[PDB]
Parts: C-alpha cells; structure tokens; sequence
C-alpha cells in the first residue's frame, strides 16, 4: 500500500532527530543538525491533499 | 539438554467450584534406579499460584529459581507486592510459555512439562499446561506423562465438562485427586508412595499438604 | 563443457563448446565460457554452475582495476599466478568446487605466446596443449603436435579434435567457438 | 533378546538353611515403566519338592519349564522322585544347547532326602553353579553387599525367613521393575509351605 | 506399459449391488465373474492375474464338485483363506460383491494383503489415493437406491474422481440384480 | 560508563530479550522488523542448518508443505519488437475453490516480467523483492532499470544463499530503448543466461521443435502471437504476454 | 560462569549482515569486489562444515574473562567489573596502530599476560583495501 | 538430535460470501492419541475485523498469531490508528512466513475478512509464506472429508453468491458433522467466527465426542 | 506345504524399490465378563462403526485380540478347531488350559512372528479362567485384564473399583465402564460394547451393542 | 563422554555424624580393564574444611575444582570461612551451566560452626540434593541395601569409621573398578584428620 504523507514526514523528521538520541533510543548518528527544510507535498485517501 | 537424568512422573490437578487441587509425587530416579527420595516438585508462587513440574531435576531447580527471581523482581521496587500488585497465575505461566518456547527455538530446550494453578484476583481459575515443545493448553483436568493417560480419565469422570465445575465441592476433588495418585502407584514403575498435594480456594487461601502417603492398598487378591 | 588450447609458434587457440542446462532449450550466439581479461590476454573456464562464472567476473574486474591503475598489461605469467592464488583462497575455508581453467596470452615483452591451465585445486602447469571436458584427444593431440606449426596447421588440428569429439558425442555437440590470441589482440574466428 | 519380546525383570533369592531350602521372589512384571500385572506368580513348580525361578526371556524360559517338567514325569514314571541335581542338569543341557536362540536363565531350588535341599544358579549362557544361597534379577545388584554381610550356614527356618524378607524388601526399595507381594516356598522334609508378606509388613523393616 | 494400481468401488442398492473399475484405454479389465459373483482386484498385474486364474481354476472345482455355484460368502472366505496361504510372501485390494442366490441380499465385501475381511453395509473403495474418491462416495452415498439412482451416484462418484486427476480415462461399471447384470462403460 | 554499570546490574538472559534482533522480530520496541530492505532469515543454531533443513523438508500434512510450481510449460521469445511469454493455464486439483486463474507468472513493474518455475513462495518473495530494488534504482537514477542489471541483481542474491535451500529457475523479459527486448534466465544456483529462445517445463522439446520450424525476426506482433499459441498446444488455456517498449499486454487467449 | 564457550552459531543471516563491506549501487548486497576473498564464497557455505574446535578456540579468553567478571560481580560487587571493563576500554580504544597488529603492553598487563605465550602470540596470523584510509574509516564510523 | 516440531491435529474451513466471511475450527487439542483438550480454539479476531487461524504444530501458529498482533498494534501506534486491509495483512503474513525460510513454521494459515470493496475474503497461506485468494479452503486432516461435501451440496461457479450467512453456516456445520462421523481427530465441537460490515460474531456446536 | 515363502526375495525387490481398540477381562466370584469395543478404523478413518470384536473358541470359551488382525482371526479359528477336534476325541467338555497350551505352543513355535496379542477367558468344569497371551509365546494368568490402545484408561477404571467377590451385575458394570472411559479417553475406541459373560454351570451371554 | 578420556569409576561415600563429617574412598584408576594408578588420593580439597570427590571425567572435575577453589580463596580474602552450602552452590553452578560440554559429578564434605558439618552431591546434570550421607561410583550400586541398613543418625566417630569402612569394603569386593586401600577425612571441630585403611585389615571384616 502507499504510505500516508504524515507517516513519511515523521520518518524524515526521526531522521533529522539523528544529532542526539534517536526516538527509538540510537546512538547519535551524526555530529551537528540538518540545515535543510522540506516542503513534502503529498495526497492519500485517508486526509487527502496533504502539504507539511 | 538432549535427555533428563533424574527424573520426576506426573503431576495431576483438577478445577472445582471454588478453586483448584494439583498433586505430585516426591521421587527422583535415576534410570531404573529410584534414586532421591524426598523432593518437592511443586512450587508454591506468590500466596495462590503452584507450579507443577515433571522431568528434569536439573532444569526444575532452574525453573524455580528463575520463579524465585521473578518473584523477588516483582517487589522492586512495588510497595505494594503483598497487596493487589502481587503476581497473578496468568503472568507466571506466560513468562514460562514464552521461556520454553524460546528455548525450543535455541535447540536448547527445558525438558519439562509445567502445569500451572491458581486462583485469579477476581476469583477465576486458571490452569495451564506447557511442555518442552512450547505447546500450551487448558482443561478443567491436566496432568502429565502417566497421569495423562490413567489418572485423566479418573478425573474427567468428575469434571466432564465445563458446566461440572460449579457441580464439584472439594472433597470431590480432593478424594478423586487421592484416589488418580493411588492409581498411579499401583500402575507405574517409576511412582513413589509419598506426594504432596495443594490446594487454592478463593476463599480459605493456599493449602499445602506434604508427606502424604497411598493408604487402603488392596493386594489380598493373591492366594 | 568441453574447453581446449592449443599453443602454436605465433598464437593460442582457444575453442570452447556452447554451454547448456539440464532440461532447458536455449537458443542463443555468445560465449559465456569465456572473458577476456586483457587484449593480449584470454581465459576459459568449464565447471560447476553459478561458481565459475562469479570467480570468472571476479578475477577479469580485479585485472580491468590494476590494468586502468597502472595504466599496464600485466604479463600471462602474472595473470596467471595470480589467478592461482585467487582460485587457491576461493576454496581455503569451503568445500572446493569442480573447476579447470585454460588462460592464454601473448607475452609482448618476450613477444611469444604462453599457454596456462588450472585445475581446481588451484596447480598452475604451464602447457604446449591442453584440454578439460570428457574424460580419446590427448594420443592426436601428441602425434600431430610440433612447436613450431603455425594458425593454419593449429585450426586444421583443431577441426580434427572438434570431428572427432563431435562422432563420439550423441550428435547433440553443438558447434565450437574459436579465439584467437597474437599480437594483434583477441579475435573470434567464424569458420 | 528380541525386539517387542518380554523381559523378566524380577529379584529372585534362594537360601539353603537347616532344615531345606526357601526360594523367594516378588510379584511385578513390567513392559519397560508401565507395570502389566501387579502379582505375578514367579514360583514355578517342576516336581513336587523341586521349584524354579526364571529370568531373561519370558516365552524361552516357560518352554523350557515345560520340557524339563515333561522329563521329570518321564523320569518319575521309571525311577521315582528324581534329584535336584538331575533337575539342574536338564536344565542346564536345555539351556547351553540353545544358548545361540535362546535367552534364559534359572534358580532351582530342591529337597531330597540323599542332599537335604540344594541350590543352583544357571545364568545366560547355560553354566551351572552350586550355591548355598544364589541372588539374581535386575534388583539383586543392590543388595549383593547386604546378602554378604548377612548370611550364615545352617540357620534356622525364621532367620532364613526374616533374611530373605529384608535383602528382597531391600531390592524392591531400590528398584524399579519390583513389585508388592513377597512369595516364598519353603522346602523340608515336612512338606511345601507357601508364604506371603505385603507392602504394608516389610516396608515397616 | 505400466498397468499397475486402479480404483474399484462397490456400493449396494436396495436389492442390487454395483460394482465399478477404471480403465486405461490407450483390453486390460479389473473385474472378473464367477458365476453371479464378481471380484475386482487393484494393485500389482501380474498378482491380478494369478489370482484370477487361481480363482476361476477353485471356483471351476467347486462347481464339479458342489454341483452349484459358490455363493458370495463362501467365495469370501475362499479369498481370505488363500490370501492368508501366502502369510510371508503375500501378494492387493480385493472386493467382492454379489448376491445371494437363495436370501437375495446385496453383500460386499473388501480384503487386504493377507486376507482380512471387512464387509461394508454402505460401501467399499479399494486404491492407492483412495482419498478424494473416499470422500466423494461418501458424500453421494444414499442408502436404499434403486438401481438406476445407483448407477447414476456410482457414475457420478467416478467422474468426479477422474475429473480431479485425463485423455484416455474410461470405467466399467457393473449393475447386479438377482436375475439380470447390466455392464456399461464410461469415457468420461 | 553507566552501560557498563548496567551490563553487571540485575530473567531477560532466558528471554533472549537483552539482543537487539529478538527484540526486533518479536515487535516489542517497535515496528522496525518491517522495515529492513533486506530481510533476515532465521537459521537453526546448531552444526548443520542445512541438513536439517533437508531432512524436515521431506518428512507428512499435505497441506504442511512446501508449495512446488507445477513444472508447467513455459516459452518466451523476442522476434522483432518485443517478447512473447506464453503459458499454459491448466489448474491442478486441490482442496480449494479459485476466485481467478493461477497466476503462473509474476508481474515485477509495468515493464518486467518472470515466470516460477521452482518453489512458489521464493519466486514470489524475491521477485517481489527484485521490484523493489528496481523501483528504488530508477528512483534514484531517474531512469528506468535495465534488463541486465535486474537479473544480475537477482542473480547475485540467489547466489549469495546458493545450497541453503533455495529452489527457483525464473525467466526475467524487459524491452528497454538502449538494449531492445531481452531475455534472461537465472536459476537458483547462480546461472544466469541470455538468451533469444527459452523453453522450460516437463515437455518444452516439442514446443522447441515448432518454434524452430517456423522462428524468423521479421516477424509480426499477430504472427508471434499465433505462433507462441501453437507452440503451447503442441507441448501439451494458453495466456498470452507481449512485452514491449510501453510495458507488457496480457491477453487471455487471443 | 562457564567454561566452554557456549552460544556461538548464528540465528539469523542476510546479505547485507556484513555493514563494513557493502555495495554503493545495491546497498542492500554485498561488494564481491572489495571483499577480496576468492570471488566464489557465498555466506551460507560459513554455516556449515566447519571444525567443531575452530569455535572453542575463537572465543575462548573471553569466555573466560567473562568468567572471571561474573565471579568479582558476585563476590565483590559492581564496580570491581565496572572499572576493569572500563579501564580495558579505555587502553583498547585510546589507541590506533594501522601499520602494526600486535596489542599494546598495557592490554597485557591488564590481562595479567605480561609473561605468557600462547599460539596466537607466536603465530599472529591486495587489490583493494587493506590500507591506511580504510582503517580510519572502519575506526571513526565514517 | 532433538526434534523440535510436533502435530495437534485439527481441521479449519475458511468460507467467502458476497458481504461477509466465515472461518470455523474444530476446537480439540490432541496428541498422538490422545485428548488433550477438548475446548482449545483456533481461530481468532485479530484486530480490525480480521480472523486468523494457523492449523497443525500449536506454538509456531500461537507464536505467529502473536507476532501478527504485536504488528498490528504498532501499526496503529504508526499511523494514526489506521484500519489494516486484509490485503496488507496478507502480506504481512507472508513476510512474517517467509522470515523463517530456513526455520520454518509447521503450520497451514487461513485468513478471512473483507475488502476494500466489502465483499468477502479468504487468503490461504502454505507454511513458507506463498499466499492466495481462495473463495473456500479447507486445512488439516479433514480436508477431503469436507471439499467433495461441500462441491455436492453447493456450485461456486445453488451459487455461492446468492448464499446467506445461515445458509454458509449450516453447511460448515453439516460438513463437520460428517467429517466427526468419519474421521477420528474430528470432533468435541466446532467455532465459527462470522466477519460482516458490523463485526466479529461468535458460535459454538457440540460435536460427537462431549 | 504350510505357509509360504515364495516371492519373499521378489516382495523384498519390489520394497527397495519404492513398491508399496478397546478390549478388558473381569474375573467375578462365579465367572468371567469380556468386554470390547465396536470401532474399526484403517487409520484416521473410521471404516465400521459396528464391528464384533468378541471371537469365540469355545462355546463357553471366548477371547479378543489385537496386533494383527488377520493373524489374529487364522490363530483363534486354527485353536477353535484343535478344541474342537480334541472335544470330541475326548468326549469331554474343553478346558481353557487346553487353549492356553495349544496357543502358547503355536505362537512360540513362529518365534514371534505371527503377531497376535489375545484376551482369552473361559469357564469348564474346574472353574473359571483368564489368561493374557503375548505373540512370542509367554502367558500370564491374572483376575482383570486389559488390551488395547484404550487398555491404560481400562485398567485405571479396573483398579479404582475391583474387589475380590463382586456379582454378575457388578461385573458387566465395571466391564461396560471401562471400555467406556477406553472409547471417551482414546481416539481409536467408540462406538457401541459388546459383552460375553460366562458363569458356572451356565450358557454362555452374548450380549452385542449392550450400551449404545 | 568423549571418546578416550579417563572415567573416574570409584566408591565415593560421605557420613555426617554428631561431631561432624567424614568422607572416604578407594584408590584405584583404571583404563580398561588395566588398573592405571592403584594408589590414588581422590579426596580433592577445596577448603580448609572443605573437601570433595569428583566422578566423571577427571580433566572436567579437575578444571571444576580449580575454579571453585579459587573462587573460594577471593571469598574467604573478602569475606572470611564460607559455609558449605555456598561451596555446594558453586559446585552446582559450575556443573549445570556446562552439562552440554563437560560431564561431571561432585559429593561435597563441609563443616563450620553454625551448620556442624553438611553433605551435598551434585549427580551427573548439575542438581544439587542435600543428604545425611551420600554414596557414589560404578562401586555404589552394590552397597545401596546395606547403606540404608545400617546409618543411624548421631554416630560416634568410631561408629561412623566401621560403617564407612565395611561399606566401602563391600563395595571394592563386589566392583571390578573399586579396589586399593580405603582413605577417609574426618572434619570436625578440632580440626582435619587423615585416615588410611590397607586391604588386609578391611577384607577381614
């Protein structure tokens, strides 16, 4: 099945989260923050047009 | 391991209305040779769950440690252990479950088979069986090896169905449970004349009796 | 899977039979018994399936990289010592599988042609002719052998062999694909 | 022994004393762990003063049972009462003749007036050895120390009767494949007398 | 020419008995007649032929000699004990089937190697599978049919078999009554 | 330090829970056991893996075992502008009912095709797997996946488990612009084999003969089609697939 | 507490189980190229035929230090394993040799290997790979 | 060398209607024989709307109902409480199969519930993870006691279409009742779980054996 | 002559080349009970749901057995026969230990190899007797017997409530009880239970399907 | 039991009396039927007084006993005298964690001054049972009877000597592996005594 919008932009901000400890308790991953931000625009049946 | 040692034979037990009744012998033997008189292999948890165990010696002393550990890890750091934070029948027989089946799946197993009794907190009976496969399954009659083969009927003959438990005092139980044990005496080699049985009513609480013996043997039908 | 090398004054030949699977038809033209390690350098290898050909990709990738870093041909001896050792290491900590290869080259720097075959144990002999397959070839090999015949006599020796492994054969001995090696490089020979 | 066959796993004990000889034995007959039949009468009768006691296989030894009961009444018929020592050697002969199909082995236990009650032990193979007591069975291994230390010759009819019944309450204590009843035959001049004890007696020993 | 193994069902109907075989197509029959008694054997071809031999040369005797022909019982217990002859050296699936000349039942019967008998009220099914044709009769299976409605559930029953597992399937389907046998084949 | 401290502080040791792939594979920290590109099989711990594996496989609940592809003849062949993957749909009997044809043939993307031919649940799984891969390649290379390079990947993770147990012979057809239509054969064993005509199953010697009596590259897409047709019933309900350039066309029996 | 090493066969496999050598087209498989060990040696041909000693012998110090951590863990308490562990990581990770494979003096003295020998000692026993850069990457995780 | 398999026995039919699914066990547990129980069920409701049932060695089939369950909630946990379709549930299961390639479950999986559509589902899953979409299916040693019943008393080409809930419900159970009749393992009673638009629902029967 | 050997060689050929119950006894103060179950299954199959079990030697002596069926069925009808015969050589009425001889004789002179376990019971003139036979040829004399799949379940209920002088009635209630629990207890038991009761001075009491 | 390891086929007997503990056994090792060493001291020490015997395979029961005498030198260096239950649960830790590799048996002798000397075995599979005596070895099996014949609890020192002695003695008689002098430890408060008795003045008795 295709994965919700929400459910991708919370993996890639889990991913972000990698400069300290990881949401599911990593290690620390990488040694200073992202400096990007995303515009994820997506669509799915469950909420629609969905842009975060 | 990849065969038991010493050895234990059955253990039986039976729901009534009120609670449940498990029974076992007291021997450990060592091949043909009844070598250890005198071991306890029921395991009073908590102050309304017993554990019955037959087969390996070695691996029921491990399992009662890992149910004394259990049990010492539940008071930390609950204040409230003896109180309605105690440990329920279901929680024990679930971490067994998952133990066994975990080392069958190590190629390393527990040759044992578990039956564990109580008396939930709202007054349900719970009895349970395991094996060294893993496999679990409940009755209102269980027993093991012997027992589940000769004393099963005996107690089935009581509690037929799940509409017979309300129907079944205990002294019903407790005489059919006396009298399976008689049979097992009689009809296998590897039985022991001394057992202990327990009993656990929702009401009177926990009763172990030790060093019971088969009485009214009859062998005068000889000559 | 039949392969033969034959080393005459100026040249190798190497001739391959058409590959084939149990209970599959295939019909196809390509060698895929055979990779070219260098221009002046050509291996051939008959064995167990999916192994051969994984060390055959392995050992030409491992030549392609020293060929591009040193901007260098190694030698037939160096390639084939170090197919030796390579094959040698395949098997140190697994059970062997059946392979035999046949390498040939021309040496530009001695300006002669060489000839290598490595069984699966990984012993390297250096040969005049060789070949590997169906266990009848060696007794016309040796009385129609000299070291000094040239292309044409090695091809003529050639289709000798190839008409008599194709009678003994159950007529179902496809045909043979021949390569050349001199110092002009590697060619296929559609004759 | 062959596959699926029934093995006699008993504990046997004859004891010559003063006044003849008692042969002794227990009641269980097992099929590995579930016991078939919890009294058994492992006495058997030869002749009228001469009894046995058999091991290994169960069918080979009833066989030979038979036949050597058979030539004993042929025996009879001719000669009279025989002798312990012909109702071994019978058996001995039947059993070392047979040795390579045949797994047995016997305890005879017999009174006559010439020998005054005798003891002989056949083990696999088909040897014969006399004893002035023999012990054998799966239990008798156990009490090989006690017999040793607890025998004594020409005692009288309840000492070899309280021996006997401790050395096999003993036997049956540490064993697996012994059962309930004592049997004992006692042999004299006098005649045969037939004896019984029960759990309930000598487990109180 | 492998010819080894086959499916033979017997079923009874009110006062007939219906006994079937399956072919081979691409002259080989696995039902033989003795009178008004019929036997279908499946296993191995060369034991389906000795045993027909050896029983048409003892039914033959018998008949000599009894001045009669042998009744399906009888010639049950003939079969059980000349199977039971060969104890370590056996041969198959015999069925029997037949009615008696004087009390008109229906009776089959089926053997094993050695010649124990099991006679079946409803039916017998003798083959290698013996599974998904078991289940079939089973389920088709009505007591007390008359002789069409039992050759047509017996048919049915067979089809259904060889549908499930082929180009040259075909069966020999016999209807026994107490005065007339009716012989049909079948090609799917 | 404090991990340290922790490691020699204390019933999870008999759980087997302080090892991060039990906790994984149960579900207990979290749904990570689903997201692994490149899942883990579990293997007995004991000496021999494989000969257990072996002797269990042969041992009786017929519904308790391995599901085999049917050895079903199978055909493909590229003439001038595509490939032809013709099978043949001839059901065997079983306890259950079909809602649909059996599908004899994996559909990997709207552009690859292969065919069982061995285990059914490993063609399944890795060519399931295989499109994965694929789809994240052109992903990432904006560009779509070349025949080669997807059987070559198949190729490889068949033979990294080569003599586990595996049992899958699959026929991978793509049509791309800088190749043309190809064909591949890879087998569980690691071979891999390019090829014009491919003719597997338990009778594909007589379908080869009629391919060979009457193959030519001028071909037509109606010719190709008539003739994969004739070849099926001559081996022996024939699906029919053309592979082209656009992706592949199913049709049922034209 | 034990003796003989116990629990070394895996449980699980994969192709990408080997995270310091895997391919960068296909991550999820591993580089042939860069193992550099024959070209033919798929992983599962490593879970079977292998000597039944080769295991005991591979872990067997270990084994026995972790012996000897349960044992001052049940008489002494935590922190006499916390700080040998500590101290014994502290020496391993503190240093970095990539031209040489022999342990320090420290880690011997540590151990209470000063003036012991065993065959490890004695016998401490390419195209791509086996230099500087590798180990760098391979020691900080980059 | 210790085996570590074993058999229960059991048998398990899974049924497809035009808006709702059925799936029936026999409930007895049973070794070589040998009763262990006679009331252990086989089929479960896991989750939204799904009923489950893996037939043949018990704890592989409770160790993977297990692993379903956990999977399912941290689903939910993931994606704001999602429903699960049957169709992702499938091959979740698959996965879950396919992951002991080498260490396989002894176990036969049927599942049922409805799809995107709201028809009813049956998959049928063989023991390594190969799955399929199945109007009926029938598992464990009563299989072809079972099928030739219900091919003879319904087409699936009286339509299985235009069959009720009733309808389905009384053939599974005549179906079972001559399964006990013939067959031994078979018996001791029969669970039916019933998968419509409005839920799971629960019946129980008495079989031949108390 | 006898039984054969032939093909023995051939059927071993053919092998290498991939070529392919409930019964109790009760000993009552004046007489024997045989009691049995009505279940004959080819494996998971129930093939009969009503089968007699109960084969008889004598008039007034009776047995069952187990093992192999057609071993089984050709060793009683050979015994039933020879009892015969001996009958009316004698003119006398057949003893069980005749049987028990006779029996004991032919399975040991097979060695084994006819297998056949059997329950025989009988009453003559000298009493009442039971006897268990082994297919080896050893044979044990005892007062409540059980065979069988089902024969644990039967002798837990023999035990529980056997004693020394029971009555007719009493006995064919512990029978019928114990091949009760053997056919609830044990999958290869059901259906209904056949009876035979044999008292002293009396016709032998054959009683089939006595509980449905 | 690995092929070609040595079997520590012995009499092992331990006697707990009113003053304390005694433990005794034979001295013979053989490989065979070839007697290796017939003068053996199979009394290990694992502790001032503490000592044990060891059955089995002697590399595995040495290794075992090394560990638990070093574990019990870091005890006493931090604690001071262990009791022998801690010494009976190492034993039991050490046996039950390896029973998959190393087959061992122990009978562990203690005395301090709380418990007054204890009895422990740890049979083949690492269970840990506490006894007033323990008995041992391929010599054991044929001393059973008699050793439940003749303990009495609360023994004087001398009492307790002869019932070790005549059994042990029994047992050499009836063991084809037991035989060689008899060598006893007495722990008691006073202190550890050594005792040896030669086959001539035990096989008198």
């Amino acid at each position: 099945e295709d994965i919700n919008v929400e459910s991708l932009t919370q993996s890639v901000c889990d991913l972000a989260l990698r400069f300290g400890e990881g949401a599911s308790g990593e290690e620390r991953l990488m040694s200073r923050p992202f400096g990007v931000a995303l515009l994820i625009a997506g669509h799915d049946a469950d909420d629609g047009y969905q842009l975060f | 391991t990849q065969q038991p040692i010493v050895t234990g034979t059955s253990v039986i037990s039976m729901k009534y209305d009120n609670g449940v009744i498990i029974a076992a012998d007291n021997l450990g033997s060592y091949g043909s040779l009844l070598r250890f008189n005198g071991v306890e292999r029921l395991i009073p948890v908590g102050d309304n769950t017993v554990v019955g165990i037959s087969g390996d010696i070695s691996d029921m002393q491990h399992i009662e440690r890992l149910l004394k550990d259990l049990v010492t890890e539940n008071a930390y750091d609950n204040p409230l252990a003896d109180a309605e934070e105690a440990l329920e029948p279901s929680y024990i027989f679930e971490y067994l479950a998952t133990v066994m089946y975990q080392r069958r799946s190590k190629m390393n197993p527990l040759w044992n088979a578990i039956i564990v009794a109580g008396v939930q907190s709202n007054g349900d009976q719970f009895l349970r069986y395991v094996n060294l496969l893993g496999v679990t399954y409940s009755s209102p009659t269980l027993a093991t090896g012997f027992g589940a083969h000769m004393a099963n009927p005996l107690l089935r003959k009581v509690v037929d169905r799940e509409s017979d438990i309300p129907k079944t005092t205990v002294q019903v139980a407790e005489e059919a449970i006396v009298n399976a044990m008689r049979v097992l005496y009689y009809r296998d080699a590897r039985s022991s004349r001394n057992f202990s049985l327990a009993i656990i009513d929702k009401n009177t609480g926990l009763t172990f009796k030790k060093n019971l013996q088969v009485e009214n043997m009859k062998w005068d039908f000889a000559k | 899977d039949i392969i033969l090398g034959i080393r005459v004054q100026d040249s190798v030949i190497l001739a391959s039979s058409k590959a084939v699977t149990r209970g599959i038809s295939v019909l196809k033209d390509s060698d895929d018994k055979t990779r070219q390690l260098s221009p002046h350098t050509l291996m051939s290898f008959a064995g167990e399936a999916g192994d051969t050909v994984q060390f055959a990709e392995y050992i030409q990738a491992n030549i392609q990289l020293y060929s591009i870093r040193e901007d260098y041909e190694l030698s037939p001896q160096a390639v084939s010592s170090f197919v030796r050792q390579e094959l040698a290491k395949s098997i140190r900590s697994r059970r062997p599988y059946q392979v035999n290869v046949l390498i040939g080259g021309y040496d530009k720097k001695k300006n002669k042609p060489e000839l290598y075959q490595i069984d699966y144990l990984g012993t390297k002999v250096e040969l005049p002719y060789g070949a590997h397959g169906y266990s009848y070839t060696f007794f016309l090999l040796d009385h129609h052998y000299r070291p000094d015949m040239t292309t044409e006599e090695g091809l003529d020796l050639l289709k000798l062999c190839v008409q008599e492994l194709e009678k003994r054969m159950p007529m179902d001995f496809k045909g043979v694909i021949v390569k050349i090696v001199d110092k002009d490089g590697i060619r296929q020979v559609d004759d | 022994l062959k596959k699926g066959e029934v093995s006699l796993g008993t504990s046997i004990m004859a004891v010559t004393f003063k006044d003849g000889v008692i042969l002794g034995a227990d009641s269980r007959t097992t099929t590995g762990a579930y016991i078939a039949n919890r009294v058994t009468d492992k006495l058997t009768r030869v002749h009228d003063k001469i009894w046995c006691c058999r091991s290994g296989s169960a069918a080979d030894t009833q066989a030979i049972a038979d036949i050597v009961q058979y030539h004993l009444e042929l025996y009879t018929s001719q000669y009279g009462t025989p002798s312990t020592e012909t109702a071994a050697s019978v058996f001995k002969e039947l059993c070392y003749e047979n040795k390579d199909n045949l797994t047995a082995g016997i305890i005879v236990a017999g009174y006559d007036d010439k020998n005054k009650g005798e003891v002989y032990t056949i083990p696999l193979g088909g040897s014969v050895h006399k004893l002035p007591y023999a012990i054998a069975g799966s239990g008798s291994t156990f009490i090989y120390g006690y017999c040793d230390k607890n025998f004594r010759e020409n005692m009288s009819k309840e000492e070899t009767v309280d021996f006997i019944k401790h050395s096999l309450s003993q036997a049956i204590k540490w064993d697996g494949s012994s059962g309930g009843v004592i049997r004992m035959v006692v042999l004299t001049a006098a005649g045969v007398e037939r004896l019984i004890f029960y759990p309930d007696e000598y487990e109180q020993l | 020419s492998s010819i080894n193994g086959g499916i033979v069902v017997a079923m009874t109907g009110k006062d007939c008995v219906a006994i079937a075989c399956d072919l081979r197509l691409g002259k080989f029959e696995k039902i033989f007649h003795y009178g008004h008694v019929f036997l279908g054997i499946t296993g191995l071809a060369t034991d389906v032929t000795t045993l027909n031999e050896m029983f048409r040369y003892k039914t033959n005797l018998y008949k000599l000699k009894e001045e009669r022909a042998i009744e399906p019982e009888t010639f049950t217990q003939l079969v059980s004990s000349s199977l039971y002859e060969r104890r370590f050296g056996p041969y198959v699936g015999p069925v029997v089937a037949g009615i008696n000349s004087k009390s008109g039942k229906p009776f089959i019967a089926g053997f094993d190697l050695i010649g124990c008998i099991d006679e079946a009220k409803d039916f017998i099914v003798s083959g290698t599978a013996s599974d998904q044709l078991f289940g079939m009769c089973e389920s088709l299976y009505e007591p007390n049919l008359e002789p069409e409605d039992l050759f047509e559930t017996i048919s049915q029953a067979l089809l259904n078999a060889a549908d499930r597992d082929l180009s040259g399937w075909g069966a020999v389907v016999y209807i026994i009554k107490k005065d007339e046998v009716v012989k049909r084949y079948l090609k799917m | 330090m404090q991990a340290i401290a922790d490691s020699f502080s204390v019933l999870v040791k008999e759980l087997q829970y302080d090892n991060e792939q039990n906790l994984e594979s149960d579900f207990v920290t979290g749904a990570s056991q689903f997201q692994r590109l490149a899942p883990s099989l579990t293997v007995p711990p004991i000496a021999s893996p494989q000969q257990f594996l072996r002797a269990h496989t042969d041992d009786r609940n017929p519904d308790c075992k391995i599901k085999i592809a049917h050895g079903t003849t199978t055909l493909a062949f590229r003439f001038q502008g595509g490939i032809i993957v013709a099978v043949d749909s001839r059901a065997t009997a079983g306890n259950w009912v079909a809602s649909q044809t059996v599908k004899k043939v994996i559909e990997i993307n709207p552009f690859l095709l292969g065919t069982m031919a061995g285990g059914a649940a490993d063609c399944q799984f890795w060519e399931t797997w295989l499109g994965s891969q694929c789809r994240l390649h052109e992903l990432r290379e904006k560009e779509r996946i070349s025949v080669a390079a997807a059987s070559k990947i198949l190729s490889n993770l068949v033979y990294q488990y080569k003599g586990a147990g595996l049992s899958m012979g699959t026929m991978i057809c793509g049509y791309t612009r800088k190749e043309g239509p190809t064909i591949y054969y890879v087998d569980s064993d690691g071979t891999r084999l390019k090829g014009d005509i491919f003719c597997v199953g338990s009778g594909q010697t007589f379908a080869y003969g009629v391919l060979d009596s009457n193959y030519k590259w001028d071909l037509s897409v109606e010719d190709a089609l008539y003739l994969g047709k004739r070849s099926i019933l001559a081996a022996a309900s024939v699906n029919l697939y053309h592979v082209t350039e656009d992706g592949w066309i199913y049709h049922g029996n034209h | 507490m034990n003796i003989v090493p116990q629990d070394t066969f895996k449980s699980q496999v994969s192709t990408d189980q080997d995270k310091s050598v895997l391919s960068s087209a296909v991550p999820s498989l591993p580089d042939t190229l860069r193992q550099q060990e024959g070209g033919a040696v798929p992983l599962s041909t490593q879970l079977n035929d292998r000597h039944p000693l080769e295991s005991t012998l591979k872990n067997w110090e270990t084994t026995q230090r972790q012996r000897q951590m349960e044992q001052y863990r049940q008489i002494f308490g935590i922190a006499e394993p916390m700080k040998r562990t500590m101290e014994m990581e502290i020496v391993n990770r503190t240093d970095f040799n990539p031209l040489s494979t022999n342990g320090s003096i420290h880690r011997d003295i540590l151990l209470n290997k000063e003036c012991s020998i065993d065959w490890e000692d004695v016998y401490p026993g390419t195209m791509v790979g086996d230099d500087v850069h590798s180990k760098i990457e391979k020691q900080l995780g980059i | 060398q210790f085996n570590p398999y074993g058999d229960n026995g059991g048998t398990i039919l899974g049924i497809a209607g035009e808006d709702f699914a059925v799936l029936a066990g026999d409930t007895r547990n049973i070794t070589d024989y040998s009763i262990n129980s006679r009331y252990e069920p086989k089929v479960f409701d896991c989750g939204d709307n799904i009923v489950m049932s893996a037939n043949g060695f018990a704890a592989d089939g409770d160790a993977l109902v297990k692993r379903f369950k956990n999977s399912v909630k941290w689903y939910h946990f993931d994606h704001n409480d999602k429903k699960l379709s049957i169709n992702s549930a499938a091959r979740n299961i698959q996965h879950l199969l396919y992951g002991k390639r080498f260490f396989p479950y002894y176990v036969h999986t049927i599942i049922a519930g409805l799809d995107e559509d709201g028809k009813g589902a049956v998959y049928s899953f063989d023991p390594v993870g190969s799955y399929e979409r199945e109007q009926c299916r029938a598992g464990g040693a009563a299989a072809s006691l079972i099928m030739p019943f219900l091919d003879n008393q319904v087409n699936f080409k009286k339509p299985l279409k235009y069959l009720s809930v009733e309808e389905v419900i009384k053939l599974v159970r005549d179906s079972f009742t001559s399964a006990t009749e013939r067959h031994i393992q078979v018996g001791d009673g029969l669970e039916i779980l019933i998968v419509t638009k409005d839920g799971v629902r629960k019946e129980f029967y008495e079989l031949k054996r108390d | 002559a006898g039984l054969s050997f032939d093909n023995y060689q051939r059927n071993n050929f053919l092998a290498e080349n991939s070529h392919t119950t409930t019964i109790v006894g009760v000993k009552f103060n004046n007489g024997v009970v045989i009691a049995a179950d009505t279940r004959s299954t080819q494996g998971p199959i129930v093939a009969d749901k009503n089968c007699a079990k109960l084969h008889r030697i004598s008039p007034k002596i009776w047995c069952a057995g187990a093992g192999t069926a057609a071993d089984t069925e050709a060793v009683t009808q050979l015994i039933g026969s020879n009892i015969e015969l001996h009958s009316l050589y004698t003119s006398r009425e057949p003893r069980v230990v005749s049987a028990l001889q006779m029996l004991k004789q032919h399975l040991f002179k097979y060695q084994g190899h006819i297998g056949a376990y059997l329950i025989v019971a009988g009453v003559d003139p000298t009493g009442s007797h039971l006897f268990s036979i082994h297919a080896h040829g050893s044979t044990d004399v005892g007062y409540y017997l059980s065979l069988g799949s089902g024969s644990l379940a039967a002798m837990a209920v023999l035990e529980s409530h056997w004693k020394q002088d029971l009555t007719k009635e009493e006995a064919i209630k512990l029978a019928s009880d114990a091949i009760q629990a053997g056919i609830w207890n044990d999958l290869g038991s059901g259906s209904n239970v056949d009876v035979c009761v044999m008292e002293i001075g009396k016709d032998a009491e054959y009683l089939r399907n006595y509980t449905p």
